[PDB]
């Protein structure tokens, strides 16, 4: 087989971060060839410390999340983060949710 | 001028005011909330301005209020009439020296943007 | 009857949705011709990845 | 003891209203020499109608 990878372009603001996630999305759900259904939502995103800083600070993203009052909104800005289990030195991890997938740094 | 090629409004503007002295001319008062994104740290403009060529633009009011003010200080105006306000002070003869927007907080239909005019 | 095509110009930011889906409804109401109250808005709107 | 004045510029659009009434308060606490606990924002700002 052959390995697929993804090139999100996290500094160029002009890129479109959902094309990638759509991306990601149908590879598992294409590449899976199992004979059944799947849904690519299920995907346990595993995020260097660089990559979720530069993913959350992208201005698409951001603006996307600025003009919604939902607490969600207030709390991926302006907000702890930091909202998951323990790896074994931190009490919590940071995740970032976008799009119906979950970032965990 | 296209789309989010610029990261904030300072520098937005200071382009803006550079193509309308060089004789192009915006009007985005028709389709405002599809060009101007949304607070003034974010990349500007939202989309594509075009250029227009009927620019004829004859104001109801005296748009230079002082000799270096666009507006009273304090004045609240459609944000795309700004625009078209700042250029025809460009075009009557008066040159931008400083855009105002460092304490403003909306961008949409209407906003406290102000100006800085000079002679030349 | 000759094909009917709608050209929604999304590329540029100036192109009236509502206009376009507003011609879809009246080509599917006053095309039809059966005699019968159509609603234009009872229909199928399959695209691909790209006009999406 | 020299006479305190802040000059809040309200002429100019993109002034600092914050600093000038953090400058007030800083200046109606450390100024007072009273030795005991002093609360800033516990004056009263008489102006007229020009200024308001």
């Amino acid at each position: 087989v052959t390995k697929k990878t993804i090139y999100f372009d996290l500094d160029n603001p002009n890129s479109d971060i959902d094309a990638h996630i759509e991306d990601l999305r149908m590879h598992m759900e294409d590449e899976a060839k199992t004979g059944t259904v799947i849904n690519g939502e299920e995907i346990h995103i595993v995020v260097d410390r660089t990559f979720f800083s530069k993913l959350i600070k992208h201005p698409k993203i951001r603006d996307a999340y600025l003009a919604q009052q939902t607490p969600l909104a207030w709390q991926q800005i302006t907000g702890s983060l930091r909202t998951g289990g323990t790896d074994g030195v931190q009490a919590h991890m940071n995740r970032f949710y976008y799009g119906g997938v979950v970032f965990v740094q | 001028i296209k789309a989010k090629t610029y990261p904030d409004f300072k520098e937005f503007v200071k382009d803006f005011v550079a193509n309308v002295k060089a004789g192009k001319r915006y009007d985005f008062r028709k389709y405002q909330e599809a060009v101007l994104p949304l607070t003034y740290s974010s990349p500007w403009p939202e989309s594509d301005i075009p250029e227009v060529t009927d620019f004829n633009y004859t104001p109801d009011y005296t748009v230079p209020f002082s000799e270096e003010l666009l507006y009273s200080v304090g004045a609240q105006m459609r944000t795309a009439d700004f625009f078209m306000d700042l250029q025809y002070a460009i075009i009557n003869g008066k040159d931008v020296d400083t855009v105002y927007c460092e304490w403003l907080a909306r961008v949409k239909p209407f906003s406290m943007l102000n100006a800085k005019l000079k002679d030349s």
